[PDB]
């Protein structure tokens, strides 16, 4: 499962 | 420096949780997942036997280390059917552990991956996102990461808004975000252009997630991050494979929530009136879906 971002 | 903003975090936490350790009444600390923040465990109430979950992140390893506040304070002032209970938080160590409630329905993504849902299913879990938005929308609070792996279910069919991490606030003083949060896949394009933003960005979120529920996926899932965050941010809005089978309510809701302007995008009290959520089936409809019964 793809992960989030920050920044 | 590192230090100077390290222990002056570790000390505003250690105020805004619970004193003391929780494994003064918890045993039997098994790991069950693993997510962006940190990891997550079950663990047994020694008196009673009963089974919590608990959260534990690492302070050192936060990108972002001041969005650790919401882990704790949005499950406290915003407690709601349709929201993870949260019992007590701890400092541990240089960890964060939150102990909430332990959700046996598993994540919405364990479903929507293996079979498909039926329009009164899908109502269902829109209807408790949506009731779940609007309190939180109502008081400014973004969530910012809505998708399948955030929706939670119990043993029983309810259905749960989860990960509140990644929260915002806005205000009469701060209209709108600025910051680059979220996943990918799921992001609104106002957001992923950079430009001013505000609650708006959870309601087109939710549209990518009635992809997810609809078809498997969210659109350009098989792109890089980064690549199908441009796609997102220049493409049209994007469509359901094949519409011949869906019902016109479902085409109207999705038509209010993937609206490419944010100021003509519906709001989350708009959408708990429509039309399509008097679909919604019991809890009882969302059993059959989960692992144990397919
Ligand atoms: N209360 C709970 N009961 C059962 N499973 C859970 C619970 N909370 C989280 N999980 C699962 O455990 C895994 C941990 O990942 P997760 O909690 O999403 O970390 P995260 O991405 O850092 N969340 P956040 O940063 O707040 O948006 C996920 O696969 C969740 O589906």
């Amino acid at each position: 499962r793809p992960k989030p971002l920050v920044d | 420096p590192q230090r100077v903003s390290h222990e002056q975090f570790r000390a505003a936490l250690q105020l805004v949780v619970d004193p003391g350790d929780p494994r003064s009444y918890l045993d039997n600390f098994i790991k069950i997942g693993e997510g962006s923040t940190g990891i997550v465990c079950i663990a047994t109430v020694r008196s009673s036997g009963k089974l919590v979950a608990v959260k534990k992140m690492d302070l050192r390893k936060q990108q972002r280390r001041e969005l650790l506040f919401n882990e704790v304070v949005i499950m406290r002032d915003y407690q709601h059917e349709n929201v993870v209970e949260m019992y007590n938080s701890y400092l541990v160590g240089d960890e964060l552990w939150v102990v909430m409630e332990f959700l046996e329905g598993g994540a919405l993504t364990d479903i929507v991956t293996h079979t498909r849902m039926n329009e009164e299913q899908i109502a269902a879990v829109c209807l408790a996102v949506l009731q779940a938005l609007s309190v939180l929308h109502a008081q400014g609070v973004i969530h910012r990461d809505i998708k399948s792996d955030s929706i939670l279910l119990t043993h029983d069919g309810r259905v749960k808004l989860s990960d509140f991490g990644f929260c915002a606030q806005v205000s009469k003083e701060v209209p709108r975000r600025k910051s680059l949060v979220g996943t990918p896949y799921w992001m609104a394009p106002e957001l992923i252009s950079r430009l001013p933003y505000g609650p708006e960005v959870d309601i087109w979120s939710l549209g990518i997630m009635v992809i997810e529920m609809v078809d498997g996926e969210p659109p350009y899932f098989n792109e890089p991050p980064l690549k199908a965050m441009k796609m997102i941010r220049d493409n049209l809005p994007p469509r359901l494979k094949n519409l011949h089978k869906v019902s016109p309510s479902l085409k109207g809701f999705l038509d209010r929530l993937l609206v490419r302007d944010p100021a003509q995008r519906a709001t989350a009290a708009e959408l708990l009136k429509h039309p399509f959520l008097a679909k919604a089936g019991p809890p009882a409809s969302i059993v059959p879906l989960m692992r144990q019964n397919r």
